[PDB]
């Protein structure tokens, strides 16, 4: 599994200079997703004097 | 695979002997009458 990390938020405003205050912005996202892995075999035969 | 591809991948080992089979005589020379000539008639 890994990080996804969607968006960035947007956190600042440009607020006026005299609220003691800021103001909440948009959160980001991050999708903690997975993915699998598969496998590849197969097999042969011999004789043995056929292959001496 | 197993030996159903072509009769040339396998080199047979050749061995030396040689059989023969055949017969000779003995040789009634050596109790003859040895003699040399030189021309064609004597």
């Amino acid at each position: 599994t890994y990080m996804k990390i969607a968006d960035y938020g947007q956190l600042g405003e440009y607020t006026c200079d005299a609220k003691c205050d800021a103001e909440f912005g948009e959160p980001g996202n991050i999708r903690h997703l997975e993915g699998k892995t598969y496998d590849y075999r197969g097999v042969f035969c011999f004789n043995r004097k056929n292959l001496q | 695979e197993a030996s159903t591809i072509g009769p040339a991948f396998f080199t047979p080992q050749v061995l030396a002997l040689e059989v023969d089979c055949n017969i000779e005589c003995a040789s009634l020379l050596d109790l003859y009458g040895q003699i040399e000539v030189s021309r064609s008639t004597f």
